[PDB]
């Protein structure tokens, strides 16, 4: 069981003056290799 | 203990107007202090976790970028979460961003881990902003609270017997896993020794081995060093914190070490984002980065 590395994942885009739970850009999501 | 009046309300400015304080009463904080006091005594100083898990570094009181890092990685207990530490000091909202975390290690004691940062500290907190935010919004007398409650914090983490979790870095003086059990809580953090070590040193490329820090504080340690632990505990990567990074996140030594920085914009005076280590079931690590516009 040794330790990988997965693919680059979108950062998700935030803006400060917008609410916490909306951010601009919706980030990637770690999935299978 | 109404732990879910508190978390609601501390959730609740999460589709609000950012900026807005969420102030609890003297009691309820007090409260948090006290029961997760009992847990992190109650659990290993030295945790072994199991993947899944997600690793976040330092926040650093900016609360309304913890509930965007929950927002992206999931509000407990959708998913499993482990804090490296610096969760006060810098910040605006050092108050807000602490006590979400004590509910939910309350909430979720089992599922929702905090290291102990070098921030964590009653010497250097006092300086760099909580002790002022504890005056200011409340009393001295529940800072000292605050102070007993993070002198039981848990110092280092293992997962899945390959990665090596801490605030800081490795130590000279560690030989042996043993050494961190053998660490007696509710301790303060000295000026030197192992426990120093584990939150305050950090690599450096070009260091032959162990260096002077130029933080006047612990040491440095290079590549070799790394590697020469790994090798010797039979682990794979070293996870830790303790320095901001510009894409959040920062490999060491050929991907033997990563440094994760939670915090995006770092207390207005830099532009970094902030990022997050997700480790699957096959331990493999995956970055997932908040990023400023």
């Amino acid at each position: 069981k040794r330790v990988t590395f997965g693919e680059d994942l979108s950062p998700e885009v935030f803006d400060e003056s917008l609410p916490a739970n909306t951010p601009l850009r919706k980030g990637g999501t770690p999935v299978c290799k | 203990l109404n732990l879910d009046s508190i978390i609601g309300r501390l959730l609740e400015v999460q589709g609000s107007r950012p900026g807005k304080n969420v102030q609890l009463t003297e009691n309820e904080i007090r409260g948090l202090c006290l029961k997760s006091r009992e847990i992190f005594l109650s659990q290993p100083i030295l945790l072994e976790l199991e993947a899944p898990l997600k690793i976040c570094g330092d926040i650093h009181g900016q609360y309304y970028d913890l509930l965007r890092l929950f927002e992206y990685g999931g509000f407990p207990p959708e998913s499993n979460y482990l804090f490296l530490g610096d969760y006060v000091d810098r910040g605006k909202q050092s108050l807000e961003t602490i006590c979400l975390l004590l509910a939910y290690k309350i909430k979720y004691p089992e599922n929702f881990f905090l290291l102990r940062g070098n921030h964590e500290c009653a010497s250097i907190n006092r300086i760099y902003g909580f002790y002022d935010e504890c005056k200011r919004r409340y009393n001295i007398k529940l800072w000292k609270t605050f102070t007993d409650c993070f002198n039981c914090l848990p110092i280092a983490a293992i997962v899945d017997e390959k990665i090596f979790c801490c605030h800081g870095g490795l130590s000279p003086d560690l030989q042996s896993m043993e050494q961190i059990r053998r660490i007696m809580r509710p301790t303060d953090v000295p000026d030197q020794g192992l426990l120093c070590d584990l939150l305050w040193s950090d690599p450096d490329k070009d260091v032959q081995g162990w260096g002077e820090n130029d933080r006047g504080v612990s040491f440095t340690f290079g590549a070799e060093v790394v590697a020469k632990f790994l090798h010797k505990h039979d682990l794979d990567l070293i996870c830790r914190a303790h320095q901001v990074v510009e894409d959040g996140y920062e490999f060491f030594a050929k991907r033997q070490l990563v440094t994760l920085f939670s915090a995006p914009n770092y207390c207005g005076e830099f532009d970094n984002a902030g990022a997050m280590m997700s480790v699957d079931e096959t331990l493999m690590c995956s970055f997932q980065i908040l990023k400023p516009a």
